[PDB]
RNA sequence: UAUAAUAGUAGUGUA
RNA sequence: AGUACACUACU
RNA sequence: ACGAGUGUCGUACC
């Protein structure tokens, strides 16, 4: 699970409009859950060899 | 000098000393050095 | 993106403008001040701005007075300069000379009674940005890269900066990267030499020294600021000068600098203006020029700082072994991508390693990476 | 042909001319309120 | 026998 | 303000 | 104004 950070979802609840298609929100399911499941993206850096 | 035999060592350096002494070691250095009363034995290694 | 095709929405190509020095003038501080004061109140014509930039000069003026300003000036660098630790615990004192009210040297509160309010606010909200609304959906604004009128405009500008700044400044280069290891450079290549010594006999390295030590002044002195405090910032040139408005001291996170630079020169239409010119407006003796506030990121300032050797390795190793291409031309190029500080410049710099050698290898898509990759950012 | 002025080039200074400017580049010119929102959508788009 | 070693901080280049 | 691969500085 | 942006921001506040 990949967890957004606290930042982006202050700059992100605080937007007083609503985004036309918010990815970010579709994901996080209106915002309800900061984690995002990850599955075939093994994370950058992390299996160089 | 490569691979000199001990006893040539012995007779080098002590050619007093007859034939039939105390026999020399299966070892067969790769080089000696006699200085100052003192023979020193020499041998070669290349590796990590 | 919202492509533009109006001239003036261009952002600052280099965030400064220069002027020659002019020799019949004194280096000394006191005299540039009491000069950039007078010039300053002496601006004619009407404008927005024009009569908050007399106010200023208004309140920046010691008059005849000049010596205790000396005197005042000494006495409080005597004492701060004598304890290790920051003077604490003591309230600095106005002390108006003239018609400035000077708390330290070059720095000078607002005299309400001298600026008219909506004045002051014009100067505040509108021009300098502090407290503009309060605590639009729109596409980044940029200018048409393709547009033939644009692409002139763009042309037009390198022409005047280059024709401004490649005459000489009529001065013996005398400086420390010089004097200190030319021998050296000769010696390792003679063409350097000379490559170096030509550059440093131009007014590009005039103009990007000075602007560096402009900004090191600037970042020198906006640390004693207040929200009530304009300061002036000198450089070795007796005609470029800098205000800097009030703004949050620079030891605090995400603090910014916000300056306007002031060239003072004899015939109007002399200067190097790298889009970042407010007005030209006319005064005594001469022409004021009077850029548009910016503020910069500590980053930012600090890059600017150090341009002076960006500028110069960019010219050497570009000119190097290489007799084909003109000095000029190189010199151009550089002034630009050094103060490039900018994020315009970014969105160009990586592609073309891409876009140029897929152009000029054997098999490559490089309709595709133009088609769906580049982005200009202009 | 020489890129960003005129004159004439050599190979390595043409591959010079193309690869430079990259580092004329300055480090932190990003702003972060805008730069976690990309990375964010990115992230979540290749995810979706 | 082409294989045993690895203080802390900072900077730079690379993926 | 992370993973790895280095090089250079200071204690 | 300036910086950033096909994310609502920085821009000192009563």
């Amino acid at each position: 699970e990949l967890i957004l950070p606290d930042e982006l979802l202050f700059n992100l609840l605080d937007q007083k409009v609503a985004y036309q298609n918010d990815i970010i929100a579709t994901m996080t399911n209106q915002l309800n859950s900061n984690t995002v499941l990850i599955k075939r993206n093994w994370l950058q850096g992390n299996f160089n060899y | 000098r490569n691979d000199v035999p001990f006893i040539d060592i012995i007779l080098d350096i002590r050619p007093e000393v007859d034939p039939l002494t105390i026999d020399a070691p299966h070892i067969t250095p790769d080089n000696y050095l006699y200085i100052n009363n003192v023979l020193y034995i020499i041998d070669y290694k290349v590796s990590v | 993106r919202e492509i533009s095709k109006s001239l003036h929405d261009q952002k600052p190509s280099i965030h400064f403008i220069w002027g020659a020095h002019n020799p019949g003038n004194s280096n000394n501080a006191t005299f540039k001040l009491i000069l950039l004061s007078k010039s300053l109140q002496s601006i004619k014509g009407i404008s927005t701005y024009t009569e908050a930039f007399k106010s200023l000069g208004k309140m920046m003026d010691i008059g005849d007075k000049a010596i205790e300003y000396e005197e005042f000036c000494m006495s409080l660098k005597s004492k701060a300069r004598s304890s290790w630790k920051q003077i604490m615990n003591k309230k600095l004192e106005p002390k108006q000379i003239n018609n400035a009210l000077v708390l330290w040297e070059q720095q000078f509160m607002i005299n309400n009674d001298l600026i008219d309010k909506s004045e002051k606010l014009k100067l505040f909200k509108n021009f300098c940005g502090i407290g503009k609304h309060k605590q639009e959906v729109s596409k980044p604004k940029i200018l048409d890269f393709d547009d033939a009128n644009m692409y002139l405009a763009s042309l037009t500008m390198m022409e005047q900066s280059k024709k401004i700044l490649s005459k000489s400044n009529g001065l013996k280069p005398d400086n420390f990267i010089l004097n200190e290891f030319g021998s050296r450079i000769k010696d390792a290549n003679k063409e350097t030499y000379d490559n170096m010594h030509k550059i440093f006999e131009t007014g590009y390295w005039q103009c990007i020294s000075d602007f560096s030590t402009l900004m090191k002044n600037i970042l020198s002195v906006s640390q004693y600021n207040r929200h009530n405090t304009f300061r002036i910032a000198m450089c070795a040139n007796n005609n470029v000068f800098a205000i800097v408005f009030p703004s949050a001291d620079i030891k605090t996170k995400k603090a910014t600098v916000v300056y306007s630079i002031i060239v003072l020169h004899k015939e109007e239409e002399n200067i190097f203006n790298p889009g970042c010119l407010h007005g030209t407006f006319k005064c005594m003796n001469g022409y004021i020029s009077i850029s548009r506030a910016i503020r910069l990121d500590k980053e930012r300032c600090q890059r600017i700082v150090s341009s002076p050797g960006l500028f110069l390795t960019t010219c050497l190793l570009f000119k190097h072994d290489n007799p084909t291409l003109v000095m000029s031309d190189i010199m151009n190029f550089s002034i630009y991508t050094s103060l490039s500080i900018t994020k315009s410049v970014l969105s160009l710099t990586e592609p073309a390693r891409y876009m140029i050698m897929n152009s000029l290898a054997i098999s490559s898509n490089v309709k595709d990476y133009i088609a769906e990759k580049f982005s200009p950012y202009t | 042909t020489s890129i960003w002025f005129p004159g004439s080039v050599t190979l390595k200074e043409y591959l010079t001319q193309i690869y430079l400017p990259f580092y004329f580049n300055a480090k932190g010119l990003h702003e972060k309120h805008h730069v976690m929102v990309d990375l964010a959508k990115t992230i979540l788009e290749i995810e979706c």
